[PDB]
RNA sequence: GACCUGGCGGUGCUUCAUAUCCCUCUAGAGGAGCCUGUUCUGUAAUCGAUAAACCCCGAUCAACCUCACCACCUCUUGCUCAGCCUAUAUACCGCCAUCUUCAGCAAACCCUGAUGAAGGCUACAAAGUAAGCGCAAGUACCCACGUAAAGACGUUAGGUCAAGGUGUAGCCCAUGAGGUGGCAAGAAAUGGGCUACAUUUUCUACCCCAGAAAACUACGAUAGCCCUUAUGAAACUUAAGGGUCGAAGGUGGAUUUAGC
């Protein structure tokens, strides 16, 4: 198959009335679509516990929740290497404080991964959909 | 006399659909069915679970939809995808449609654990068959 | 991450979109085999079948 | 002023076509039976109403009972209803002289009929059926009474029975239509040879839910093998023999011919029943003409349609009905 | 594609089966609905893996 | 672009036309399967097929070679799972 | 349960009982009829009671010629969304509750002297506008038919007349 | 699961996705009944002791 | 949010009926053979007496899932015959058509 | 006082009813036993239907569960942004009965009655035209037949707040929720059905060319009693089988049902 020269982009609603009609209708459709899957999205990981129950055959990790919190709340450095794979910059260094304060001994890995964190962002939370 | 699924005749002014205007004896002989899928043939599973989620798809988008569904929608089911086609109408703005087609597709495949897709179909009016 | 953006583009489609939920994992791979994805933890039919071992 | 509250547009608002509707109609069939042709790879110019009507069958599969409620793509000229045109000008003045008695078409035909019937006087079948109602109404475009197409008719007679030219013929025949009379004759079944040469003609026969094939010999010794078995075994009831025998003793020919049916389904009497039909037919091949229309007037040949009925909800039985309790 | 393919159509099955038509007493009243299955049987022949 | 009408229509009326004709809708079409079509795209499936072997030209020559036939069947349904 | 939720039309048609054995023959007062209130009217699509703001639903989708992001009106910004709501509503309310002042004919509760306004514009452009209606009488007149028995039907008479000579009336 | 499906159409109500139809007509007639005086007592302080 | 307390009883004696399956049929089998003791026999009798009442599967009731009637129940989609005719009538269930013959 | 419309008349004439009104045709019910409803009576112990149009009816179904009943015990923001099988089907939706084994209901106009309630046809025609709905036509099943389906507007405030939803009113330490146990019987009457009273029968073989039986050891219980088994956690109780037992019943009063 090739292009359809009589149709607008596949992306967009094959409607007359729904079809964009300008270059600027082009590029605001397509942002509402992608707000209206952020706004799910948002409602999906906000109340997991609603979208739990797997029905599908083979199992589709994708179309699962995603859990961004750190599940290991035990003070050490196992449970930090946790929060640096979840990007939680403030977390991790306040918990990684807390573990230098404590004395026990965290390896330079996961120091360095911890630097790699925040080093890249810069010591600021990344960008997340909502708080 | 036979009550189900009979709209009555009134003074002539009451505009009615073309599937409301058939009674349950035309469903195989003038309209067709509102959802196909496998569940009902013979030596078939899964009837049941198909069933409620036909109920629940149809209250979703009355809801999600508030005022702009012009008819009763069509369930499609080709494997593992779910086809959902609505008629809409011409009333409220495009960017909001394109808003809750995105947020709908989302959040039931997320719920229904497959792809789903929504077709809408808009119509300047409700399309009246015959006044009843 | 930035070497997938700079080749991303909007699905041109219906075949593209088929695609990208077949890599996905969304969609179901064909032709339909119906015990795709299920390994009962790769056991072998004599394991099944001849359980005498366990009663010794 | 009490205002009393104004009918909104029409709700029948009955849709009426108009002559440049129509038109429209018909650029819209011509330019899309080009695309309907170029969908199916076929020629735009050779493209015709079967092959539309098999195109839409395949790419709309509708399975509706009902072939009108199925999706169709016609020419507007057989879809939309015949509409009379406009009947008067701007001026106002109709067109037609018998405009004001509603029925301009219709009186105007019995007016010219009635000039004929004057002229001849002044000068002086079964395939034909005369015009039926619903048919003469579309030729004239007006709605007619039960009574008015009687009042028609009988004046035809009138014509049809004196004396008329080639000119009052040819308009009489414009409301004649062909009736195509069935042909109440047996058909035969073809005579076939076996390995050995011999005449064989096979043929089927049915009875509530047995069916029996039965090869009947155009020469034998009078031998019936029913599933393999002799008659008088596979049939101890009396009764069951009596209608083997029927076809051939009507007929005469008893003794003459060797017949092996195989029969299948059903209970003793609906199997001899069968069988008694298919070899009536079969033997029909080496009988005359003559007898085979006695076999068919006799009831030799008939399949009989009296099956089983239903038994329906709320009753004993299909007609056998509850104890019913007037208190 | 080159597949030698023979197509016969199975009888078709009808299940029936019947409910009570008003929601309350009378008996007698009843709704019969029906499940038609058609067949359609497409028998392939000397095909590969592939 | 076909003037497709579709409907049981009503007493001097036509069949429905085909915007906002829920019938229509309610059909599973096959105007992505027509007959140009399909010998396009089997034209690009033949490079993903095999020659079946000549030697076995009839049922008994497969016989005498492969004596023993496994039967197996899958089923293709609707759903999830 | 969410499965035994019916819609408005449903719940109305229910409630109002306007098609019932206790309005075919006299049977039940006109005073507690209930009216009809379409409960959508002032209803905005993405509006809650916790008050998100979704972009491209419920607020502008860009602003700033920035895209919006998901926000959440504070606690005392939606009470103001909700105050405002009610006294809305109020509002609506009191246009149906205030009483438009009816000129009376001969007695309050009479039809005769009420003007029904000028005569209906015929088919092809005819107009009376300068001719006025007045009711005469309304009487209820009776038949007696064997399905339903007593049949009501309402005989009325007026007069019409521009005021200038010309002047008539029908039943 | 009946929680599920009641508790995701709540929670959908709240966020103004979703308009219930059935829960406006039941809040409308709710909303009625306390201006007419029938409102739900404090439980434990009830008409009884 | 279950349509009644009625259903809200058969959700958990389904569940737990579901808990108890596995040692419910254990202990049976125990009691379902002539070659075990009857000594043994008669514990294993007392045993599976002794497990919670909803744990019995006899006592699970196939309900309408919309409605919760017990009674006038498809098994086939799980609905009172009220609410299967609801739908049915609506042309929403696929395939199902009314039967005249 | 005189009329309009309808109903009704043990009202006239004429024509008809096709399982149908009568005369006719065939097998039954009303008598006996048993199964299963209902009414009465009984029980601490549901509810609904209950002339035609209730009575193997809601139930394509109750040992616990189901359950809504009774006794006792327990819980109080309670599986639910509560709950209620509490009252009201004479507030309703929903789904139906009934005439219907009918063919009528009709908007919008026009005309008649002196512009009253109302009425509106004559075909060699004299004021009716009529959208729509039903019938019809089409469709399902094996046909164009038949059977299904369909069958309007209305009638019986007909049935159903106990399918579910719901207006009004009532309960909120209880008219709500949970646990354990328990009742669902028969003085009596009666509806429907099952099996019989036998010789066109009983038993066996066979599935229609047989041998026996044939009146106090015959025909005749699917009842009683005993034992076993099946399902279940639970069976004197549900079901099946075997043994034992061998009763009324000898063709049924007034009357009454169904079938082309
Ligand atoms: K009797
Ligand atoms: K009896
Ligand atoms: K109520
Ligand atoms: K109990
Ligand atoms: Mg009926
Ligand atoms: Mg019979
Ligand atoms: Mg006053
Ligand atoms: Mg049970
Ligand atoms: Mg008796
Ligand atoms: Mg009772
Ligand atoms: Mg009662
Ligand atoms: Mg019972
Ligand atoms: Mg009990
Ligand atoms: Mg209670
Ligand atoms: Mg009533
Ligand atoms: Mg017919
Ligand atoms: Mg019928
Ligand atoms: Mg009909
Ligand atoms: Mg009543
Ligand atoms: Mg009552
Ligand atoms: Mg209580
Ligand atoms: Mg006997
Ligand atoms: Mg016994
Ligand atoms: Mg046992
Ligand atoms: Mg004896």
């Amino acid at each position: 198959v090739n292009r359809d020269t009589t149709a607008v982009p596949y992306v967009f609603q094959d409607d007359p009335y729904l079809m964009p009609a300008s270059s600027l209708e082009s590029r605001s459709f397509l942002l509402a679509k992608k707000s209206g899957e952020n706004v799910a999205k948002f409602i999906i990981n906000s109340y997991p516990k609603y979208f739990q129950k797997d029905i599908a055959e083979p199992h589709i990790p994708c179309l699962m929740p995603e859990y961004f919190e750190p599940q290991i709340k035990d003070i050490s450095e196992a449970a930090l290497k946790e929060r640096i794979e979840l990007r939680k910059v403030k977390a991790s260094v306040d918990m990684f404080d807390q573990l230098l304060q404590a004395g026990t001994t965290v390896s330079l890995e996961t120091t360095n991964s911890l630097l790699d964190l925040l080093c890249y962002y810069g010591d600021q939370e990344p960008s997340t959909d909502y708080h | 006399k036979n009550r189900a699924a009979r709209v009555r005749v009134s003074k002539g002014d009451k505009p009615v659909t073309y599937e409301e205007a058939h009674a349950p004896h035309y469903i195989a002989h003038r309209k067709g069915w509102l959802s196909l899928h496998t569940g009902n043939l013979d030596g078939e599973d899964h009837a049941a679970e198909r069933t409620v989620e036909d109920v629940f798809l149809r209250k979703f988008m009355w809801g999600t939809f508030p005022g702009c569904l012009a008819d009763q929608l069509v369930l499609k089911r080709r494997g593992n995808q779910l086809e959902i086609c609505a008629v809409v109408l011409r009333q409220l703005s495009p960017h909001k449609y394109y808003f809750l087609v995105g947020y709908s597709e989302t959040l039931l495949s997320y719920f229904y654990k497959c792809p789903v897709r929504l077709h809408l179909q808009t119509v300047p009016s409700k399309v009246v068959y015959k006044y009843l | 991450k930035q070497l997938a953006t700079v080749n991303e583009q909007p699905l041109q489609n219906g075949f593209e979109e088929l695609i990208q939920w077949t890599k996905e994992g969304k969609l179901w791979e064909f032709p339909i085999n119906n015990e795709a994805g299920f390994d009962d933890d790769g056991s072998e039919f004599h394991e099944h079948i001849f359980l005498e071992k366990h009663l010794e | 002023a009490f205002v009393i509250p104004k009918k909104n547009v029409p709700t029948s608002k009955r849709e009426t076509y108009t002559e440049d509707f129509i038109k429209k109609q018909i650029e819209e069939f011509n330019i899309g039976k080009r695309h309907l042709a170029n969908m199916m790879g076929e020629d735009p110019e050779t493209f015709t109403q079967e092959d539309i009507d098999r195109a839409i069958a395949y790419l709309f599969p509708s399975g509706l009972f009902e072939k009108r409620a199925r999706p169709v793509m016609k020419h507007p000229e057989q879809i939309f209803p015949r509409q009379r045109a406009i009947q008067w000008g701007e001026d106002g003045r109709p067109f037609h002289y018998l405009f004001y008695t509603g029925k301009q078409s219709y009186y105007s035909l019995m007016h010219d009929v009635y000039g004929m019937l004057l002229n001849l006087e002044k000068h002086q079948v079964i395939g034909s059926r005369w015009l039926i109602k619903e048919e003469l109404e579309e030729m004239l475009v007006e709605k007619l009474s039960d009574l008015d197409y009687m009042q028609f008719i009988r004046l035809l007679e009138k014509l049809l029975t004196s004396q008329c030219g080639a000119a009052e013929e040819e308009f009489v025949q414009r409301f004649r239509r062909s009736v195509t009379l069935e042909s109440k004759k047996q058909l035969i079944e073809p005579v076939q040879y076996d390995e050995q040469g011999m005449a064989f003609s096979k043929s089927e026969g049915k009875r509530k839910t047995a069916k029996a094939e039965a090869i009947v010999y155009k020469h034998g010794s009078g031998r019936i093998k029913v599933n393999g078995i002799d008659y008088q075994l596979y049939f101890p009831i009396t009764q069951d023999r009596e209608q083997l025998m029927f076809p051939f003793h009507f007929v005469d020919r008893l003794g003459k011919h060797d017949v092996t049916c195989t029969v299948s389904g059903g209970g003793r009497s609906a199997q001899a029943g069968a069988i008694r039909l298919a070899m009536a037919k079969a033997l029909c091949s080496f009988v005359t003409e003559d007898e085979v229309e006695w076999m068919r007037q006799a009831g030799l040949l008939t399949t009989d349609p009296r099956v089983r009925e239903r038994k329906k909800p709320g009753q004993e039985g299909a007609r056998r009905k509850f104890t019913w309790k007037k208190r | 594609l080159g597949i030698s393919i023979k197509v016969h159509e199975p009888p078709r099955k009808i299940e029936r089966f019947t409910l009570l038509q008003s929601v309350h007493i009378y008996k007698k009243h009843r709704v019969q609905y029906e499940m038609r299955t058609l067949y359609r049987c497409l028998e392939l022949e000397h095909l590969t893996g592939s | 672009p076909l003037p497709v009408r579709m409907g049981y229509p009503v007493k001097k009326g036509v069949p429905m036309a085909k915007e906002g004709n829920l019938e229509l809708l309610k059909i599973p079409n096959f105007l992505h399967l027509t007959p140009v079509a399909i010998k396009k795209h089997c034209e690009a499936l033949k490079d993903f097929c095999t020659e079946w072997p000549a030697a076995l030209d009839s049922d008994e020559k497969c016989e005498k070679h492969f004596p023993i036939e496994i039967d197996s069947t899958d089923y293709v349904s609707s759903g999830p799972s | 349960s969410f499965f035994t939720k019916l819609t408005a039309d449903e719940l109305w048609k229910g409630a109002l009982a306007e098609t019932g054995a206790g309005a075919k023959k006299g049977r039940g007062k006109r005073t507690k009829k209930k009216k009809r209130k379409d409960l959508n009217r002032g209803q905005i699509i993405g509006e809650g009671r916790y008050g998100f703001l979704w972009p491209g639903l419920n607020v502008p989708l860009m602003k700033n010629g920035a895209v919006q992001t998901i926000a959440q009106r504070s606690k005392e910004e939606q009470e103001k969304v909700e105050a405002d709501m009610i006294q809305q509503r109020e509002e609506w309310d009191r246009k149906k509750k205030m009483k438009v002042k009816r000129e009376r004919g001969w007695s309050g509760n009479s039809w005769g002297g009420i003007s029904l306004g000028p005569p209906d514009p015929g088919p092809c452009g005819e107009t009376y506008e300068d001719f006025d209606t007045r009711i005469l009488e309304v009487r209820n007149v009776f038949t007696m038919t064997a399905k339903e028995g007593r049949k009501k039907s309402i005989r009325v008479l007026v007069a019409v007349g521009n005021g200038k000579g010309a002047a008539g009336f029908s039943i | 699961n009946h929680h599920t499906y009641a508790e995701l159409m709540q929670t959908l109500r709240f966020l103004g996705l979703y308009r219930d139809e059935h829960q406006d007509f039941m809040d409308e007639q709710k909303r009625l009944k306390k201006l007419r005086g029938k409102e739900k007592p404090k439980k434990g302080e009830g008409k009884r002791a | 949010h279950y349509v009644d307390w009625r259903m809200w009883r058969d959700v958990k004696r389904r569940k737990m009926a579901y808990e108890y399956a596995d040692e419910r049929l254990r202990i049976n089998s125990l009691r379902k053979n002539t070659i075990l003791p009857k000594i043994l026999q008669d514990v294993a009798d007392e045993e599976i007496a002794a497990l919670p009442r909803d744990s019995c599967p006899v006592r699970i009731r196939n309900r309408c899932v919309m409605t919760s009637r017990p009674r006038g129940v498809k098994r086939r989609w799980r609905l009172s015959r009220i609410v299967f005719r609801h739908l049915a009538d609506h042309g929403q269930l696929s395939g199902i058509q009314r039967a005249t013959w």
